[PDB]
């Protein structure tokens, strides 16, 4: 997974 | 050096071993460019290439240079 510019919080693929 | 990783749960920052000097940092607005948009990925490296706006990745040749750029600073 990775992190959108939105947050820094995670993001699931 | 050291650079910013996104490769894991939470982010970090670990030192590049012999093979890369640079970092990166990558940004392309995902179905979202609005609300979500320019997903963050993070990355060491040793070269620094080059591509269409769609898909950028900002390299650098310092530390914890590559960043999240919504980071909150201090």
């Amino acid at each position: 997974w990775r992190y959108y510019e939105s947050s820094l919080e995670p993001y699931p693929d | 050096i050291v650079c910013h990783t996104t490769a894991t749960s939470p982010i970090s920052a670990v030192t590049c071993p012999p093979g890369e000097n640079l970092c990166y940092r990558k940004m392309w607005c995902d179905a979202f460019c609005s609300s979500r948009g320019k997903v963050v990925e993070l990355g060491c490296a040793a070269t620094c290439p080059s591509k269409k706006p769609y898909e950028e990745v900002t390299c650098c040749s310092t530390d914890k240079c590559n960043p999240h750029p919504k980071q909150r600073p201090g």
